[PDB]
DNA sequence: GCATCCGTGAATCGAGGGTG
DNA sequence: GTGTCAGTAGCTGTCACGGATGC
RNA sequence: CACCCUCGA
């Protein structure tokens, strides 16, 4: 019947009030911090419900064999578990001084450059020639202001 | 703080599939809530979340609050470019100018 | 799981209590698990089966008070043949009046257990009679036992979800036209509350 | 009156009276007045921005 | 209807050094 | 997988003030 | 960068 789904719960309830505000004090002194301990509680109480093979016998103390499944599971987290940005000067002068070597060019390398052969409706080879003699133009226009 | 959140979070997920007693599932639905409340407001109910060496750990809205908070801190007053700084020495000689 | 926003629980003035008419420590006793909170109560079924209800708590009530004269005359029974039966052995008086006082304990124990059963009976008949809305209910036991019983005429809930409900089965202007009535017209004393 | 303004509450003497403008001439009552003292602090934080 | 207790707030800029 | 007692540190050595909170 | 210390007008 029902009142057996009821016991189940009344037999928690029963070893929370006993037990629980006992175990989080343990977790406590190991760890340090009452939140963690907070936590390892549950799990461990979690584990107590998933386990009826050790509160059956009521006269063995549980609360015994409780500290343990928390003083593992602490040291299983205790495993190996154990700026500023720079000012954009250089890259913006040499941004400033490309841009400065992009209007001594023609219109056809510009937009070759800015970007293949698909959309252009040229040649492979007008795309790599374009590519090296317009590069060859912007290395001769930096060399010739001085980089 | 989000860690802790989604630890709890993630912990009721599993009980709720597991059909836990429904006195787990409740007590973690409150630590769930503690834990939301100080991720948004560490501190402003009962006892701070204690980081490494009892420290309260800092939330949202501390990042707003006081003279280290974002306004005062970051908006009313900037750091800026083009300044500097030294000892300052009597010029008797200079113009008031 | 639905959550409360501290900002709007804790921070001073409660929003929320202000918002249901919750005191701030009854809102702090519902969001952390800590009592029980009617949401809804099917007022027109209960009127409708009252009597019926009231019949059947009647019942229960003398059933515990029947047991308990038996028992109470069961012990005092055997307490006078126990006397009788240690003055056939010859003890001194003073046994007896151990013997004495023993059995007025007992008996008293027994009257008190069925006097805290009594009294548990009419708290749950009280509460269930007189359930409203926004009640809180801070003994665990009792709400097991209302569910248990009368659960088919009213709904309660816990924690921030029961919040959430709360705010839902909420009719905003109403509440406000009911807070401007008392504006109007009413003591300061308990205008300020309402303004 | 017939403002929406909420009894009780500390509204600029400007509004107040730019809002019973409206309802003056809109036939309605207009909210009455009383003048308040505020504190430069409690004054700082009811500012419309 | 009133004492208690909660939460808010409390100067500005600047130097170096340590650890988590 | 776990199974006899098995159980915080730290700390109050700030203060004035207003108003929601609570007896 | 989080805190901490010591210091300067």
């Amino acid at each position: 019947v029902s009142g057996a789904a009821a016991a189940e719960a009344a037999l928690m309830r029963a070893l929370y009030d006993e037990h629980a505000a006992v175990l989080w004090r343990y977790a406590l002194r190991l760890t340090g911090d009452a939140a963690q301990a907070e936590d390892v509680v549950q799990e461990t109480l979690l584990r107590a419900w998933q386990h009826p093979e050790v509160i059956g016998d009521t006269a063995r103390p549980a609360r015994a064999w409780l500290f343990t499944v928390a003083r593992n599971m602490i040291i299983d987290e205790r495993r190996s578990a154990r700026q500023s940005t720079p000012d954009e000067v250089n890259a913006a002068l040499d941004r400033l001084l490309i841009a400065d070597a992009l209007a001594q060019l023609s219109a056809e390398h510009r937009a070759v450059i800015q970007r293949i052969a698909t959309d252009l409706g040229i040649a492979e080879g007008t795309v790599k020639s374009r590519l090296h003699y317009a590069v060859r133009a912007l290395r001769l226009t930096l060399q010739e202001l001085g980089v | 703080l989000y860690r802790r959140v989604i630890n709890r979070n993630n912990r009721l997920k599993r009980l709720i599939d597991l059909g836990a007693p429904e006195i787990i599932v409740n007590n973690e639905k409150r630590m769930l809530q503690e834990s939301v409340d100080a991720l948004f407001d560490n501190g402003r109910r009962g006892r701070p979340v204690t980081g490494p060496g009892n420290r309260p750990l800092k939330s949202l809205s501390d990042l707003l609050k006081g003279k280290q908070g974002r306004f005062r801190q970051n908006l009313l007053g900037k750091r800026v470019d083009y300044s500097g700084r030294s000892v300052i020495v009597v010029g008797p000689q200079l113009k008031l100018h | 799981a639905p959550v409360t926003h501290i900002w709007y629980f804790k921070g001073v003035p409660s929003r929320l209590g202000y918002l249901l008419d919750l005191a701030p420590k009854d809102l702090e006793k519902i969001i952390y698990f800590a009592a029980y909170v009617i949401t809804s109560v099917d007022e027109e079924m209960r009127h409708n089966e009252l009597s019926t209800l009231e019949a059947e708590m009647a019942v229960e009530r003398k059933a515990v008070e029947d047991q308990r004269d038996g028992e109470l005359e069961a012990r005092a029974q055997k307490l006078e043949a126990d006397l009788a039966e240690l003055e056939a052995e010859g003890a001194k008086a003073d046994a007896r009046r151990k013997v004495r006082d023993g059995g007025e304990r007992e008996m008293r124990q027994i009257r008190d257990r069925a006097q805290r059963e009594l009294d548990r009976l009419e708290d749950i008949w009280s509460t269930f009679t007189k359930l409203a809305p926004k009640q809180l209910i801070v003994d665990e036991n009792l709400y097991r036992e209302l569910v248990d019983r009368y659960g088919e005429y009213f709904t309660g809930a816990m924690g921030a979800e029961s919040i959430q409900k709360l705010i839902e089965n909420f009719d905003i202007d109403a509440e406000a036209e009911s807070l401007r009535d008392v504006i109007r017209n009413g003591k300061g004393q308990k205008k300020l509350r309402a303004l | 009156g017939s403002t929406e303004f909420l009894p009780g509450s500390l509204i600029d003497r400007a509004e107040f009276e730019a809002e019973n403008r409206r309802v003056v001439a809109e036939g309605g009552e207009p909210a009455a007045g009383r003048p308040v003292l505020m504190g430069i602090t409690k004054a700082s934080l009811a500012t419309d921005s």
